């Protein structure tokens, strides 16, 4: 997919920046 | 020597900083305090799936040129 969607907040991230997305999703836990 | 990094919020804007690889995480939080008015004790900095410890450096954490970290805000806990 071109973009990912955060499963928690519905923010959209380009699939090309995968560490940044994964970190975003991690930060929800904190 | 110096390089720029980015500090992203969960759901707001992104911060751009000018740093060196020899900078500690405590220094970076000082620089955010300078640009945004957030004290360091209200800041968790995150990179590659973990929170970063204050006395360690960016190069320590393999933080490089143009890297993006995350800022999660907190109240001062002891
Ligand atoms: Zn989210």
């Amino acid at each position: 997919p071109l973009c990912f969607n955060c499963p928690i907040c519905d923010k959209i991230f380009p699939a090309t920046e995968k560490q940044i997305f994964e970190d975003h999703v991690f930060c929800h836990s904190l | 020597g110096s390089m720029q990094i980015f500090v992203k919020t969960l759901t707001g804007k992104t911060i751009t900083l000018e740093v060196e690889p020899s900078d500690t995480i405590e220094n970076v939080k000082a620089k955010i305090q300078d640009k945004e008015g957030i004290p360091p004790d209200q800041q968790r900095l995150i990179f590659a799936g973990k929170q970063l410890e204050d006395g360690r450096t960016l190069s320590d954490y393999n933080i490089q040129k143009e890297s993006t970290l995350h800022l999660v805000l907190r109240l001062r806990g002891g």
